[PDB]
């Protein structure tokens, strides 16, 4: 199923 | 999260499972306050990038050359770009794209 990444400010 | 004045810029990073990063498209999604999840753009392992119609060249995607990270570079931000931004792969619907850990982007008027 879906795989979520981790989103942050670069 | 990150916050700017209208007209500003922001870069977001997405770190995702190495097995996924190497093999599958990674999508960026966003969800504005009181609105539904929407797909923004995608990038494949060969750096083919797709964009939704509302991007209009302002947001661009790239892959890090060494790490399992995708970058979303945003320029010319406007208040209606305020949203939580998420990244995902292998989604079964656009709704699933906003189910993970997202980062809040806030764009305030000038």
């Amino acid at each position: 199923g879906v795989v979520h990444g981790v989103a942050t400010v670069a | 999260g990150g916050s700017v004045q209208a007209g500003g810029s922001l870069r977001l990073s997405c770190t995702i499972s190495d097995a996924i990063f190497s093999r599958y498209a990674v999508g960026w999604f966003r969800q504005a306050p009181g609105k539904e999840c929407e797909l923004v753009s995608t990038i494949t392992p060969d750096s083919t990038t797709t964009h939704s119609d509302f991007v209009k060249g302002r947001f661009t995607l790239s892959r890090d050359n060494a790490k399992n990270t995708v970058y979303l570079q945003m320029h010319s931000l406007k208040p209606d770009d305020t949203a939580v931004y998420y990244c995902a792969s292998r989604w079964r619907s656009v709704s699933e794209g906003c189910g993970g850990q997202g980062t809040q982007v806030t764009v305030s008027s000038a």
